[PDB]
Formats: C-alpha cells, sequence, structure tokens
C-alpha cells in the first residue's frame, strides 16, 4: 500500500492503479461487519434491495411481507457503529401497501425522486419517494416476477415487466403504454434486464430454459437466443437453444455491459457475449440455486477485475467473472439468500434474505 | 487428552445429571490453555453427532458452560462461529434433507432455553442468535 501511495505520488504509476487494486483488496476482504447494522423492519423475507445509483446514499428493500423500506447507509452519527436507520416504509397500514411479496424494486435512473416496484399483487407500482405516494400503477394479468428500467436510457424510460405469462411487458411510464409486448418465450419470465450498454437491448430470462436479447425498437423477434453449445448440438430452433437445462432464473450483465450473466435452476452460471450471445465457456463451477422466484445478483464496479456476487444457498459466493474462480463466500444468514446489491462506493455489499436480515459485508482494514 | 476424559466423564449417560466440580474444572483448565477449547468443540460435534441424546445434551451443556464461563469459548462461540450459527440453524431446524432430525424434543426445548438466555448473555454484537430465535418463532421453533 505504501508502494501503491508512493507510485502514485510520483507519477509512475495512473492513479487509476490504486483505485482499482485497493477496490479489489477490499473486495477481496469483504466480510460481515458487526460494526454496522441495517434496522430490522421485515416482518417478511427481504426478496430484493436497490441502492440507488446516484449519491448510493438510500436503500430500497421490498420483502415478502408486502412492505417497502427505505433505508439511509450513511454513518450520520458521529461514531463508528451505526445502524442504517429507516428512513420511509410503506408499512401494512399505507393505503398503497402492495397485498403481497414486493419482488422487485428498483430506483429511478438519473434521480433518486422516483422508484418503482413490483409484486405477486399483478402490479408495478410507481412511488413518488419524497410524498411516498403512488404515482402510478400497472396492473397486470398474472403475478409479476421481475420488473427493470434501463439504467441507461436518456431517451425511453420503458420498464420491462417479466410475469408468469410467457410475454415481456414493456411499461412507458412517459406517457402510459403497458400495451407492448416481446412473444417469442414459452414459460414465465422469470428475470429482465436492460444492457447498461445499449439504450434498447434488453435480456429477458424464463422458466423455458431460454435467454432471448431482445431490440425493443425491432418488430421482428429477438436478437439473438442464448445457446449453451454455440452450435455442437444444432437443430432447426423449436426446443433447442437453451442458456441453461433447468429455469433461467437470474440475469446480470457485467459493468461495460459487454457480458451476460445469467443463473439457472441446473446450478450453473454461464457467461455470455452480450454481442454475439457466445458462450464464454467460463466454468464457475456448481453454483447452487433452486429458487422458484427470480434470483437477483449483481456484479462489481470499478475494480481492477471484475466480481459476482451470486447467492449461494444461504451464503453469498463471490467469484471472478472473467476466470471463474470463486473468491470466497460470505456467511452470516440464516436462511436462503434472495438478493445482493453492490455499493460501488465503497465495495461494500448488502445481503437480504428469508430470515428477515439485511446484512451488510464491509472491507475489513 | 485431558479435555477427552473430562468429556466421557461428564457425557456419560449412566449418570446423566450436571456435576458442578468437573465443570468448574474443566473450566479452569480451558482458562489454563485456550487450545483446550479449540479439539473441545470438536469433542463436541462428536457428542452431538452421537447416536444418544442424553450425550446431545451433555455436549450441548458443555459447549454453553465453555462459552460462559472459560472465556475461551466465548472466542468460539461470539468470534469465529459460523459453525455456531449453522449448528444452531441445524439443531433446533430440521436436519438438511435426506438426513433428518435425530435429537429428542426435550433436547429442543433446551436448546431453545439455552438460544434465549444466550441472547442477552453475550449479544454485545452478535446478534444472529436473535434472529435465529425470530426464525425459529416464525419457522420450526
Amino acid at each position: 500500500m505504501l508502494g501503491f501511495l508512493s507510485a502514485r505520488q510520483t507519477g509512475l504509476e495512473d492513479p487509476l492503479r490504486l483505485r482499482r487494486a485497493e477496490s479489489t483488496r477490499r473486495v477481496l476482504g469483504l466480510e460481515l461487519n458487526k460494526d454496522r447494522d441495517v434496522e430490522r423492519i421485515h416482518g417478511g423475507g427481504i426478496n430484493t434491495l436497490d441502492i440507488e445509483p446516484v449519491e448510493g446514499r438510500y436503500m430500497l428493500s421490498g420483502g415478502s411481507d408486502g412492505v417497502i423500506v427505505l433505508y439511509d447507509l450513511e454513518n450520520s452519527s458521529r461514531q463508528s457503529y451505526y445502524t442504517c436507520k429507516a428512513v420511509c416504509s410503506i408499512g401494512r397500514d399505507h393505503p398503497d401497501v402492495h397485498r403481497y411479496s414486493v419482488e422487485t424494486v428498483q430506483w429511478y435512473p438519473h434521480d433518486t425522486g422516483m422508484f418503482t416496484s413490483s409484486s405477486f399483487d399483478k402490479t408495478l407500482k410507481v412511488w413518488d419517494t419524497n410524498t411516498l405516494q403512488t404515482a402510478d400503477v400497472f396492473n397486470f394479468e398474472e403475478t409479476v416476477y421481475s420488473h427493470h428500467m434501463s439504467p441507461v436510457s436518456t431517451k425511453h424510460c420503458l420498464v420491462a415487466v417479466g410475469t408468469r405469462g410467457p410475454k415481456v411487458q414493456l411499461c412507458d411510464l412517459k406517457s402510459g403504454s403497458c400495451s407492448h409486448i416481446l412473444q417469442g418465450h414459452r414459460q414465465e419470465i422469470l428475470a429482465v434486464s436492460w444492457s447498461p450498454r445499449y439504450d434498447y437491448i434488453l435480456a429477458t430470462a424464463s422458466a423455458d430454459s431460454r435467454v432471448k436479447l431482445w431490440d425493443v425498437r425491432r418488430a421482428s423477434g429477438c436478437l439473438i437466443t442464448l445457446d449453451q453449445h454455440n452450435g455442437k448440438k444444432s437443430q432447426a430452433v423449436e426446443s433447442a437453444n437453451t442458456a441453461h437445462n433447468g429455469k433461467v432464473n437470474g440475469l446480470c450483465f457485467t459493468s461495460d455491459g459487454l457480458h451476460l450473466l445469467t443463473v439457472g435452476t441446473d446450478n450453473r452460471m454461464r457467461l455470455w457475449n452480450s454481442s454475439n450471445g457466445e458462450n464464454t465457456l467460463v466454468n464457475y463451477g456448481k453454483v447452487c440455486n433452486n429458487s422458484k422466484k427470480g434470483l437477483k445478483f449483481t456484479v462489481s464496479c470499478g475494480c481492477s477485475s471484475e466480481f459476482v456476487f451470486v447467492p449461494y444457498g444461504s451464503t453469498i459466493a463471490v467469484y471472478t467473472v472473467y476466470s471463474g474462480e470463486q473468491i470466497t463466500m460470505l456467511k452470516g444468514h440464516y436462511k436462503t439468500v434472495d438478493c445482493c446489491v453492490f455499493q460501488s462506493n465503497f465495495q461494500e455489499l448488502y445481503s437480504g434474505s428469508r430470515d428477515c436480515n439485511i446484512l451488510a459485508w464491509v472491507p475489513s482494514l | 487428552q485431558k479435555l477427552s476424559k473430562l468429556v466421557e466423564e461428564l457425557t456419560t449417560s449412566g449418570e446423566p445429571r450436571l456435576n458442578p466440580e468437573k465443570m468448574k474444572e474443566l473450566k479452569k483448565i480451558c482458562k489454563s490453555s485456550e487450545e483446550q477449547l479449540s479439539r473441545a468443540y470438536r469433542l463436541l460435534i462428536a457428542q452431538l453427532t452421537q447416536e444418544h441424546a442424553e450425550i446431545r445434551l451433555s455436549a450441548f451443556q458443555i459447549v454453553e458452560e465453555l462459552f460462559v464461563r472459560s472465556h475461551q469459548f466465548r472466542m468460539l462461540v461470539v468470534s469465529n462461529f459460523q459453525e455456531f450459527l449453522e449448528l444452531t440453524l441445524g439443531t433446533d431446524p430440521a436436519q438438511p434433507l435426506p438426513p433428518p432430525r435425530e435429537a429428542a424434543q426435550r433436547l429442543r426445548q433446551a436448546t431453545t432455553r439455552a438460544v434465549e438466555g444466550w441472547n442477552e448473555k453475550f449479544g454485545e454484537a452478535y446478534k444472529k442468535l436473535a434472529l435465529g430465535y425470530h426464525f425459529l418463532r416464525h419457522n420450526k421453533k
């Protein structure tokens, strides 16, 4: 670290070196901080967490009890020990509270004033953070497994919604049109994720073992269908071209958006070239998931080597994206881990679980 | 060694009752050296994994007394104790299938009362005791 400081100070190394190397070291040193706590407000398991993209100060959390909690992640107290207090909450007494499990919650990108949350009550509600009131509600004919707003589109503000129906709903928050559907899947869409690179690329993963990349502008179906083998087992596309050998319940674009990570109920995680959907043949070993719903997992940002934090049973398995080497397993939960979310500002992790807890993992030293 | 001798002398189900002199001798021995307790856990996992429920109860009580008294099992049960969290989640809750639960219901009640005691006994920064108690109270107490 002193060599790094001297090399930064004397100009031998770009300061980008010290940032990325030290962030990588902190991520490798990621450990359960009992010196930080998150206030327990959910009566049920936390299904989803979302730290705001701008300023990374506030976090949303949606539980199976239908409540939403809005936490402050900054140590506003002068002590080195603090609890991430719950700023707001859509509780059992809020007139607009979800009737069933909140399965996904997402801050509006580009501004903290709005956030959207979807439930098994077949609703995607848009909330005004300041008034903590719903500004819009999108009812769907079948329960929502996942929703996602594009983190990058300054032009369109579509929410891709995956429900049990075989179609992917696109809901325009700009004046309300929830009619557009992307058809081509055959079973419930368990995960949707916009590319962080292209405004109009949407990756959708479904229980029919297929992941499809769509160009929502295009009127001619999916761009690419992910194939495990890339052509070794080739068939006229009616049942082949499966991304996994089970249900694909999790999607995550890497930071630069040039690759896609999919996790399926075949207990595998695969890394795909997001441009031509080619499997990169990164191993990753066995990634235990048996989730019957969407599995929210994240990647690291702004480190020398990219990492993926995937829920592995009751633990969080940390892998290197481009080599597959399992860095570690963060073990602090008591039940299955449903979601983990990455604070890129300080290389911190927050993980929710069915044990109705949110555990913060902070780098040690 | 002497740890195993005391474990055999105490966990024996022919006289299944708490004896204070042996427990204080074990406390003093564990205080004399920390390495007594690190292998003691391995002994206790032998007694928790043993067929007889009375031996499981004895090993649970020995673990609890070493954690609360010796000051060397405290650094095992309230630090580097993910094994302890997993044993708490597996003892009272169902053993992971196919393997079912093998303990007795009286042992389940004793473990519940031990968890309730340890919630306040040592919880300065170890709140997963209380979280596991709440999960039991809402799933498989």
